[PDB]
């Protein structure tokens, strides 16, 4: 599975949530930003590493990191 | 018979494709796309062609989360309709909910 | 006469191509009409190579073997023609376009200004650049910017 | 560090590292990590050119 | 109908000239970086990302439509007045066999006056010019040019209708422009563009031909002189003038309406092939064709409903009508649903009409050496080789451009709510089926073509000549295409299917090796402009050849349309765009996947395709067809002999050299591509030598395009960040930030790259091999 | 600034087309040189 880092420098925008293709992500509650909230993945196993999130994610360097990791049926995205 | 849809839930209109379901829904996994439409109307596939679906509880076996999951942003962005729910069906029957999973 | 290398006022082979240039030329005026354009181009062709080649033969141009002329840029004042005037002109023409560009950006600093020229502060940013290094070398002894 | 006052960025990670950037809004809460929201006049790769940082992460000009 | 326009909808203004960019919302901001600029370029006739309104849309494409036939007309008159003013079309008119073509001149400045070529120089043209290969003279002495004045008249016409066309993409953009439900009358547009564009054009063609260029044709046949008369042969008042050169009936226009037809066949006829005087069509059957494809397409254009204030007239076909009658039980609901596509969608439109012009631009490149349409052009080699080749790559262009917009089509305006159950729909169910079949037959035509040519380069190599797959070895004969000879070279006779043809369709089809009086020189008649071309072994294996690539080049294209919305891969690829460059690293990699990419990909394999098309033509023209008639004993000799080849056995055997050296991919390298590029590379310090400085900067454009093709933007990118740096120290900083091309724009740029050094390279080596011998 | 021609590609292309007809009437002027003549 692929691995989804969140680090301290989010803003809270509500964007890599809706432009990813899987549902990986959540927001839960934070306190350090004015949002009040951080993205979380939880739902590691389900990534296939597209790197949408990525794209949308407006600061200087991006608070989201995938690192691509071992390949599974459901990260090489294969629907056989 | 193998893809039997759950109690309450019926079949949209669908005259079959070749990019539907493969060896892998047997034996490995496959998914489920349940969500409520108030008419008829007239949906694109996410495997290719179109389909029409009726009022009330529609349920669609895929492949794949992402062909689920692109089929509810489609639901979304053209017939706003937000309550698919996305199960993960094992071989043996079980059935676990993966969208939403905060409810 | 430097290693394979002799000038051209005793080269026997640029002697045979000059007369193989000028005989090909002697027979292809002397089957033309002299009154159809063809002719007195090629009787300007013809001075023009006359010239040529006595500029060849009296700056001493060098060949050696295959006739043809071998430039030395080694730095010889003999040889200055061969690199140095070119050089001089190349640096003065391109320290003209490169601090007209240059100093272009630094009187506009603006993004129409780039893909739409105003004239009036690129022609006069050419004409500095034609002037270039007596704006150009105290910048050099002054220091342009700290960024690392 | 206020609004209008130019700075200069010291991460090492940033595109806008050794580079002038405008302060338009500084956050006056406490539990947030990098209050102070700098827009530049060079935009990124993403072409977008407003971020919040640190007032450490900061140097006035 | 009724034509609904609508009244100055745009002001006339240089507003928007001093803001480039205007036209979508991310390139109105400005510029911020350079990417803007190449953003700049490939937007601007995308009108659908400009406007949302499908009517503004249509008006923009009509406009574009006119400043394009502008832009042909302008491209007419400058070809016209290079004929007009600096050609040797005076001296050429009297001798077309022995002069050279040409119109253009090199000016005697840095030494590039060596390009004019002595056998061009004549009477009103002695400089030496540079050699035509368009074969725009043997059109010019076909349709009755004489005269460089009237070439003056043309020109000045072409200018003054470029500016028509000007003026009518101003004034139906700027001040009075039509509504879409005018574009959504194709009923009568096909009405007039059938009975109206095709079928008046061919009849006032008709009319050019009898009047003029069927007599100045016999004029020049006969054997006088360019002192001809244009004007004292035409209309009434010298009626008779049209007795004396091909019998006008009995008398007058009266044979035309009282219905006496045979006596009009002596300048309306039905002979057959082509004129062994002079090597093309005899100029009385062109004449006859297009009038009774005038008439045909007349009657063609009566076939489609439209109803309006004429009271009887209405009666015909609605095209939905006939669409939601052909249904089946294979095919579901048929065609419904179609009428909708085609009358909402351009891009649909577009496909279809990309296909059939690039097909018929094609069927143009193979019908015009065949049957030779004017006056010794046949002959004439380098315009031979160069028409063919220059119809079959724009052929080659407009096919993998429908594919582009069959794809584009699919990604914007495919609407489920029009495709239930109709054929376009059915497609999308079982497209996995298409492109899997189609990858499985491209599979056998490669293996059952090219392993074929590596099997003979190995039994050649390994000393087995009579293990080859040769016309010597084990044959393969087309034997259902020398069927197809044998029946269209057969039927012309007495007692055969077409009783009253006197010459049969074309001489290639088996019948008789056709020549032409021309000076070369000081030598004798010579020069075969047309010979049966014969099909053996490797006839076979050329055309599997050819339906190889032809088949891989539908495969990219066609699984770039279908899966241009969707796939097993990414769902939702109709969201990214026709144009995307990937969807991340990630599933594996999703490089290249987006239909945009289908057409980079097929492009290269058209080229591929079209590349192997002209090399098949320049070497089988040249092998079999093309060539000399001995001035002993009429013996045939090509342009490459004729190849002994040796046996198992110890004996030889004579084969022509298409038929001894393309068994294998060594006779191609040697035979073809060594032994004919030596006059490209020897062209220096000649006439030809632009084409050997051709052939060696189209090396470097083709080679520079690899750059491109291999590498991608990041490299680039983190380049550039130490070049910015580099710049920043001098105080040397752009505004317009600097930036690698994007992903897809390094795709396009190599594959632009590509294509033009290889097709400039095969320029160069076929025009300066031609005009050798 | 002045209507269509202070556009980079026009003021750009008008700069090569000038600076190559200056340096055309240059080797023109001076017979075509492959040197600078010193004597
Ligand atoms: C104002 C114009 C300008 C100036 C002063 C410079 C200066 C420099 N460049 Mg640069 N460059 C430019 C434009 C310019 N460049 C443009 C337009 C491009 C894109 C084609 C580049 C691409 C480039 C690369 C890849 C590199 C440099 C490098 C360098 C540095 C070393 C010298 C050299 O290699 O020349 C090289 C110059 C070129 C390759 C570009 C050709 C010259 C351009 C076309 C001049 C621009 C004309 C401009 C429009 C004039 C405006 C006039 C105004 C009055 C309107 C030097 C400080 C090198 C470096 O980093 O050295 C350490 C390096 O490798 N340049
Ligand atoms: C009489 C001269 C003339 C003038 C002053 C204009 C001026 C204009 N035209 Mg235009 N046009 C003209 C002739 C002219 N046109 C002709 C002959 C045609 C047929 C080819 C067109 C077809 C046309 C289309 C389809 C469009 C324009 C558009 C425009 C506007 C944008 C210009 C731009 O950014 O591109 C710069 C061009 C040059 C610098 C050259 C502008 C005000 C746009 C518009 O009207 O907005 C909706 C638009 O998309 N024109
Ligand atoms: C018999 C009448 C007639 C004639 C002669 C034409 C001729 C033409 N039409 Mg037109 N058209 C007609 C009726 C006619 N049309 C009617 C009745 C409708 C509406 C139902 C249209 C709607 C229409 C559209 C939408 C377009 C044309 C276009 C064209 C041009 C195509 C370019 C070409 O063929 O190459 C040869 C050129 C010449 C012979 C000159 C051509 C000049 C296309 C075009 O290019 O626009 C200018 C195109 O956009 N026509
Ligand atoms: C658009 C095509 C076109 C045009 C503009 C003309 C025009 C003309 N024709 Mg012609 N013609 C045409 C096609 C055309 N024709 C075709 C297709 C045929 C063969 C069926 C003829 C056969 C024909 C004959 C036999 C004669 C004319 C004649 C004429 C001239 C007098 C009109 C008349 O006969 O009454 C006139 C200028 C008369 C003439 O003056 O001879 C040149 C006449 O004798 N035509
Ligand atoms: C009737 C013909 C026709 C028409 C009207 C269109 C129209 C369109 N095409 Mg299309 N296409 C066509 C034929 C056509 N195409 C053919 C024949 C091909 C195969 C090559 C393609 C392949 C194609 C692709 C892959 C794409 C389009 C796209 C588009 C859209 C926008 C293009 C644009 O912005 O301009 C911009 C034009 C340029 C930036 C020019 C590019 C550089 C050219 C190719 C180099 C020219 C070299 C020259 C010929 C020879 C060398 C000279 C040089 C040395 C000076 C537009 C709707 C684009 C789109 O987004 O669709 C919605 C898209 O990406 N087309
Ligand atoms: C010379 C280089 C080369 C070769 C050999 C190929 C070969 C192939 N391409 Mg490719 N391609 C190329 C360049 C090449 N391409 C380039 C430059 C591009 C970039 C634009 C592409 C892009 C491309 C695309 C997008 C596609 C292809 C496809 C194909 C396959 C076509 C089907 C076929 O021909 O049947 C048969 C195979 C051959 C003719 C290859 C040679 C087979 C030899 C003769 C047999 C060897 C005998 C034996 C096995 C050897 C055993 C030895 C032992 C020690 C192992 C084929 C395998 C298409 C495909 O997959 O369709 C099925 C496909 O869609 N190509
Ligand atoms: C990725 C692609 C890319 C693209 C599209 C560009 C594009 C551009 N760059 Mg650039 N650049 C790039 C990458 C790129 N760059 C990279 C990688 C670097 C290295 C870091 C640079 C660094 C760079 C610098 C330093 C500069 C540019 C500039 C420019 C602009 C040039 C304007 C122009 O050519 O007209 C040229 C206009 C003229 C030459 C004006 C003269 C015309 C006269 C006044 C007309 C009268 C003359 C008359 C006709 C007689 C003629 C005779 C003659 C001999 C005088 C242009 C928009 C330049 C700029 O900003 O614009 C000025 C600039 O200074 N770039
Ligand atoms: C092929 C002969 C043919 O056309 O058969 C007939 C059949 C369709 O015929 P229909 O009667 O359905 O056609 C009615 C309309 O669709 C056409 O007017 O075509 C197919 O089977 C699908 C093509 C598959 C191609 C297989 C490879
Ligand atoms: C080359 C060219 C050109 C020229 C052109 C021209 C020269 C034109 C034309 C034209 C023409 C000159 C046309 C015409 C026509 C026609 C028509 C369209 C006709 C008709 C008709 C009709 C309709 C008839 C009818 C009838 C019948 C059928 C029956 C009996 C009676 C009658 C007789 C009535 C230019 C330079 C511009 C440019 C480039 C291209
Ligand atoms: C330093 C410099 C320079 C130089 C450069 C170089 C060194 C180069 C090169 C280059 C090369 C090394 C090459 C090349 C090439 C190209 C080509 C090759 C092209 C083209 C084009 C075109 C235009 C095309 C055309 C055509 C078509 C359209 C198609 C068909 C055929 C033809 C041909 C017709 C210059 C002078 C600028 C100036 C100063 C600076
Ligand atoms: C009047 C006139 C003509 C003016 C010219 C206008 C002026 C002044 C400058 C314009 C700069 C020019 C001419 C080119 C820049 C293009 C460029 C940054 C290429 C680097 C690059 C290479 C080499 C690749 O292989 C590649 C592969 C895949 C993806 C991306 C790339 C990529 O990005
Ligand atoms: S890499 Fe793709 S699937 Fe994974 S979290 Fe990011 S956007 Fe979602
Ligand atoms: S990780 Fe990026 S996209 Fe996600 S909330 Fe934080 S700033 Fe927004």
């Amino acid at each position: 599975s692929h691995a989804v880092k969140i680090y301290d420098t989010c803003i809270g925008c509500t964007q890599c949530v809706r432009a990813c293709p899987l549902d990986v992500l959540e927001m839960v509650p934070w306190d350090g930003n004015r949002a009040g909230s951080i993205a979380s993945s939880p739902r590691t196993e389900d990534c296939v590493g597209c790197k949408r999130c990525e794209t949308a994610c407006p600061t200087d360097f991006l608070s989201i990191r995938v690192y691509l990791g071992a390949e599974t049926t459901r990260s090489m995205g294969l629907a056989y | 018979q193998a893809n039997s849809l759950p109690p309450g839930a019926s079949s949209p209109i669908f005259g079959g494709s070749t990019g539907g379901l493969l060896r892998k829904a047997l034996v490995e996994e496959k998914y489920l796309i349940t969500w409520g439409s108030k008419e008829e109307q007239v949906f694109e596939m996410p495997t290719g062609g179109a389909a029409t679906m009726v009022a009330g509880v529609n349920g669609l076996y895929l492949a794949r989360k992402e062909q689920c999951h692109a089929l509810h942003r489609q639901l979304v962005a053209k017939f706003k309709i937000r309550d698919s729910k996305i199960y993960r069906v094992l071989p043996n029957g079980e059935q676990t909910l993966i969208y939403p999973k905060d409810g | 006469p430097l290693g394979n290398t002799i000038p051209c006022s005793e080269s026997q082979a640029f002697k045979d191509l000059k007369d193989a240039r000028i005989n090909g030329l002697k027979e292809k005026i002397a089957a033309t009409d002299p009154a159809t354009q063809y002719a007195k181009d090629l009787t300007a062709s013809m001075e023009l190579w006359e010239y040529r080649y006595a500029n060849y033969e009296k700056n001493a141009s060098c060949d050696k073997d295959s006739g043809q002329p071998h430039l030395i840029v080694d730095g010889r004042l003999s040889h200055a023609g061969d690199f140095i005037i070119p050089s001089i002109l190349f640096l003065w023409l391109a320290g003209a376009l490169g601090w007209a560009g240059r100093d272009y950006l630094l009187k506009t600093q603006n993004a129409m200004d780039e893909i739409l020229i105003d004239f009036s502060k690129a022609v006069p940013s050419l004409v500095l650049g034609l002037a270039w290094p007596l704006f150009a070398i105290p910048q050099i002894l002054s220091g342009a910017i700290r960024d690392n | 560090i206020q609004k209008g006052s130019q700075v200069r960025v010291l991460r090492q990670e940033s595109y806008w590292y050794n580079d002038v950037g405008t302060v338009a809004s500084v956050d006056k809460g406490a539990n947030v990590i990098y209050p102070v929201t700098v827009r530049f006049e060079k935009v990124n790769y993403s072409n977008l050119n407003t971020n919040n940082f640190g007032v450490s992460e900061l140097e006035e000009v | 109908t009724r034509a609904t326009v609508d009244n100055n909808p745009v002001p006339t203004s240089i507003e928007k000239w001093g803001k480039p960019g205007w036209f979508e919302r991310s390139l109105a901001r400005g510029p911020k970086t350079t990417t803007w600029i190449w953003d700049l370029h490939a937007l601007a006739h995308d009108f659908e990302v400009q406007t949302s309104d499908r009517e503004d849309i249509a008006r923009k494409i009509f406009a574009a439509h006119f400043g394009h036939l502008g832009i042909v007309f302008i491209w007419a008159s400058i070809f016209f007045f290079y004929g007009a003013l600096s050609s040797n079309y005076a001296s050429w008119i009297d001798n077309p066999t022995g002069l050279r073509p040409s119109a253009q001149f090199a000016i005697p400045v840095f030494g590039q006056e060596v390009l004019n070529d002595p056998a061009t120089a004549a009477k009103g043209f002695e400089q030496g010019g540079i050699v035509m290969t368009s074969g725009l003279f043997h059109l010019w002495r076909a349709v009755g040019y004489t005269n460089q004045t009237q070439l003056l008249a043309t020109a000045v016409g072409a200018l003054v209708a470029a500016g028509l066309m000007f003026f009518g993409g101003w004034f139906h953009y700027h001040v009075r422009a039509p509504k879409l439900e005018w574009f959504q009358n194709v009923e009568s547009m096909l009405n007039h563009h059938l009975a109206g564009l095709l079928g008046l054009g061919s009849l006032a063609w008709t009319g050019h031909l009898i009047h003029v260029a069927l007599p100045v044709n016999q004029m020049l046949d006969k054997g006088m002189k360019a002192a001809d008369i244009p004007l004292p042969h035409e209309y009434a008042f010298s009626t008779e003038a049209m007795g004396n050169f091909f019998p006008s009936f009995k008398q007058g226009l009266l044979p035309f309406f009282t219905g006496n037809w045979a006596v009009y066949s002596d300048f309306l006829t039905f002979k057959g092939g082509l004129n062994p005087q002079t090597g093309s069509l005899w100029m009385t059957d062109i004449a006859h064709h297009h009038l009774a494809i005038a008439v045909m397409f007349i009657i063609a254009g009566h076939m489609y409903r439209t109803n309006g204030p004429w009271n009887p007239l209405g009666l015909g076909h609605s095209i939905k009508e006939i669409l939601e009658a052909h249904k089946g039980p294979f095919t579901g609901e048929g065609h419904k649903g179609l009428y909708e596509v085609l009358t909402t969608s351009w891009h649909a439109q577009l496909a279809i009409n990309l296909a059939m012009v690039g097909s018929l631009s094609i069927i143009v490149a193979h019908h015009m050496y065949a049957m030779n349409p004017y006056p010794y052009m046949g002959i004439d080699y380098p315009t031979q080789i160069s028409l063919f080749t220059h119809h079959m790559w724009i052929g080659g262009f407009l096919i993998v451009g429908a594919g582009a917009h069959a794809a584009i089509f699919m990604v914007r305006d495919y609407d489920p709510a029009v495709n239930q159950n109709n054929l376009l729909d059915r497609v999308l169910r079982h497209r996995d089926a298409i492109i899997s079949h189609l990858n499985w037959v491209c599979l056998f035509l490669g293996f059952h073509s090219f392993g074929l040519y590596v099997h003979n380069d190995t039994m050649q190599a390994l000393g087995r000549p009579g293990d080859m797959f040769a016309d010597w070895g084990i044959q393969l004969q087309p034997v259902f295409a020398q069927w197809i000879q044998s029946v269209n070279a057969a039927a012309f006779g007495p007692n055969s299917t077409a009783p009253w043809v006197s010459a049969a369709t074309s001489p290639v089809w088996g019948g008789n090796v056709l020549a032409l009086p021309a000076t070369v020189a000081g030598e004798v008649v010579q020069k075969i402009s047309i010979a049966p071309v014969p099909l053996g072994t490797a006839d076979f294996m050329i055309h599997h050849i050819h339906a190889l690539t032809i088949h891989v080049t539908i495969l990219i294209l066609l699984k770039g349309v279908l899966f241009a919305r969707s796939s097993r891969l990414i769902p939702d690829k109709a969201n990214l765009g026709f144009r995307f460059p990937c969807d991340g690293p990630g599933r594996g990699g999703t490089c290249q996947s987006s239909a945009w990419d289908h057409v980079f990909l097929g492009l290269f394999w058209m080229y591929n395709c079209i590349s192997i098309v002209i090399f098949h033509f320049s070497w089988k023209m040249q092998s079999d067809v093309y060539g000399t008639l001995n001035a002993t004993t009429k013996a045939v000799e090509h342009i490459v002999p004729s190849t002994d080849v040796l046996l198992g056995n110890g004996t030889t055997q004579a084969f022509t050299q298409f038929a001894a050296s393309s068994v294998n991919i060594n006779g191609w390298l040697r035979d073809f591509l060594w032994a004919q590029a030596a006059p490209v590379i020897n062209s220096y310090g000649g006439p030809s030598a632009a084409y050997g400085l051709f052939f060696l900067g189209a090396h470097f454009v083709w080679a520079f395009s690899l750059m491109f093709l291999f590498s991608g933007r990041g490299y680039w990118q983190e380049l550039i960040e130490s070049i910015v740096w580099a710049h920043n120290k001098l105080k040397i900083v752009p505004t317009i930030q600097p930036r690698a091309l994007s992903i897809t724009q390094g795709r396009a740029v190599g594959v632009a790259h590509y294509l033009l050094g290889g097709i400039v390279t095969t320029w160069a080596f076929f025009i300066a091999r031609f005009l050798a011998i | 600034k002045i209507p269509f021609l202070s556009l980079a590609p026009i003021s750009g292309a008008l700069f090569i087309i000038g600076s190559v007809v200056v340096l055309a009437l240059a080797n023109i002027y001076a017979k075509y040189p492959l040197l600078h003549p010193l004597v």
